[PDB]
């Protein structure tokens, strides 16, 4: 595939976007859409987050990593569904505003299951 | 000075009483040990601030919630202190409010250059810097429309008249330049207002502290100089507030300086700021010296400058509360004592 | 790398917190929509590990560095550098995950 940049959309905490866009970020000036869509910190329904995840991880052809706040422990099923391939979006679950990287992370769950 | 009791004796007394409820050093140390969020909330309840910790549920109780409660207490106490006063004290409070209102108006600028659904900004605008025409600027979309909403029916009009031709901002960052430009205009207005309408010793105290703040802004601009392709040294001299203690011997030389070597070398021309450009950190030592100056101004005990002293001293206290709550609740004990507690 | 995304990510988040404390407010609103392409990108993965062409992403910083830096007080640059270091850690974790999938 081609080069791309990361995104972070999980409604638990968007402060991770504020703490990461200083060094790494993504917007689409050609598409006039901020690829690093905020998570609203719980101010939006999960439907919008799922739609954005589908657009980024199933409509975007350019491939890069993607991040997710503590909602990654909430949307684990959708994470397992979209994590079938490392491309276009290899998901990740940063801690964000609280320590939220337990054994409940989908990637960590798969690693433990195959452990 | 004896006249001050006739106009703001009650205000001065109640402001001093508010000062007396600051963070006790032993109490702050005890709270620091109580690294648990619930334990820290209990300790802060033991602090003079009161039962604010029990207002919200322990589930959402976090460092952000603690700072939100502190900001609410700041806003309400300051609202009471300005409402109970009138005249020169009223204008001083108005100005204090304008200090944060510059930043709130800058946030209101965001959403005009790029559509941003200003509802979030309105819900998140800093309360101490509330502007009467803030909703009016929120509705305005075009740059000229917002400019009119700010140059008319908004008190910050002189600042937007001293600069901001057409407020295009197509090649000028809002927070980096436009916010700093309005901040400099505000600093000049504050300095001349203090020099022309505030009696001593508050006059000298206000002059010194405003010089300190202007020097802080100049130092921040100089630090940010090396990381920008824009902001030429011709603009940097314009970027400086053109007032303060370092002006002009250190301010002009720093503004002309472009390499990092000029930055530190410039602060050495002044005795007070020696070492800040060569050791420690900018912001931390800024807050240290600001808290020291606030204590010094509060020592006078019979001046208008005491209101600004309590403002900035317990602004530093709120910053210390943020530091402690973050480093304790989220477990970074290494710099838990970075907070200033000499009040 | 997951327990790093606990600890080191907390450290970088507190770098952002210290920058906010210096600025006195959450600079997140200003950082929002700051630039189209921040100073970082993910290059196309290419490798062959143990006879398998595992695609580990070798992300590299954008040539137009600091496209959204230079705002506020002096801690902004340090926060940007800490964010870049954490993002290098993130590229490492993402490459490890891509290997652990392929």
């Amino acid at each position: 595939a081609e080069k791309r940049t990361l995104i972070a959309v999980i409604a638990d905490e968007d402060t991770t976007t504020g703490l990461l866009l200083a060094g790494i970020g993504q917007i689409t000036p050609e598409t006039q859409e901020k690829n690093f869509f905020v998570y609203q910190e719980g101010k939006t329904t999960k439907e919008e987050i799922t739609d954005k995840f589908n657009h980024f991880t199933e409509e975007r052809d350019d491939i890069a990593i993607l991040l997710i706040n503590q909602h990654i422990a909430e949307n684990i099923r959708a994470r397992v569904d979209s994590f079938t391939n490392a491309f276009p979006a290899i998901l990740e679950i940063p801690s964000k505003d609280h320590p939220y990287d337990p054994e409940k992370d989908s990637v960590l769950k798969r690693v433990r299951k195959l452990f | 000075g004896v006249y001050f009791n006739i106009d703001n004796g009650f205000i001065e007394g109640v402001v001093r009483g508010y000062r007396n409820g600051l963070l006790s050093n032993n109490q702050y140390i005890n709270l620091t040990q109580c690294d648990t969020l619930e334990d820290l909330k209990l300790q802060l309840s033991s602090t003079d601030y009161g039962n604010f910790l029990s207002s919200v549920s322990s589930e959402s109780l976090t460092t952000s919630l603690i700072q939100e409660y502190a900001s609410s207490k700041l806003y309400h106490e300051f609202n009471y202190i300005r409402d109970q006063s009138s005249g020169s004290t009223r204008k001083f409070m108005d100005y204090i409010t304008y200090g944060y209102m510059i930043d709130n108006v800058a946030l209101m600028i965001t959403g005009t250059i790029h559509d941003r659904d200003k509802g979030e900004i309105l819900q998140r605008c800093h309360p101490l810097g509330w502007f009467d025409t803030l909703p009016t600027l929120s509705v305005a979309t075009d740059l000229e429309s917002l400019y009119e909403t700010v140059l008319v029916d908004t008190p910050l009009a002189p600042y937007f008249k001293n600069c901001f031709d057409t407020a295009e901002e197509l090649d000028d960052m809002n927070i980096e330049i436009i916010r700093n430009k309005l901040y400099k205009a505000y600093l000049e207005d504050f300095y001349n207002f203090v020099t022309e309408e505030i009696p001593e010793p508050a006059k000298e105290c206000m002059q010194t502290l405003l010089g300190f703040e202007a020097d802080r802004r100049s130092i921040n601009i100089a630090l940010n100089s090396l990381q920008s392709s824009d902001i030429d040294p011709d603009l940097k001299s314009d970027l400086l507030p053109n007032i303060g203690k370092l002006y002009p011997l250190a301010t002009f030389h720093l503004a002309q300086a472009q390499d990092f070597e000029g930055v530190r070398a410039a602060l050495a021309n002044v005795y007070e700021y020696r070492g800040f450009l060569e050791t420690g950190n900018l912001e931390d030592h800024f807050y240290q010296l600001e808290m020291e100056l606030c204590r010094d101004a509060f020592t006078q005990q019979f001046a208008i400058s005491t209101v600004w002293a309590w403002m900035k001293s317990k602004e530093q206290e709120v910053r210390n509360i943020t530091w402690i709550a973050e480093c304790i609740a989220q477990n970074q004990r290494e710099r838990i004592n970075n907070y200033i507690s000499v009040y | 790398a997951k327990q790093k995304m606990g600890r080191v990510m907390q450290t970088a988040a507190f770098s952002l917190a210290e920058v906010s404390y210096a600025t006195g407010e959450n600079i997140g609103y200003q950082v929002q929509e700051s630039v189209s392409t921040a100073r970082f990108k993910v290059r196309a993965r290419q490798e062959n590990v143990s006879g398998v062409y595992l695609s580990q992403f070798e992300s590299y910083i954008d040539p137009e560095i600091n496209d959204f830096r230079l705002t506020g007080l002096g801690r902004g640059g340090q926060q940007v550098q800490r964010a870049k270091e954490i993002y290098s850690r993130a590229v490492e974790t993402l490459v490890e995950l891509a290997s652990l999938q392929t």
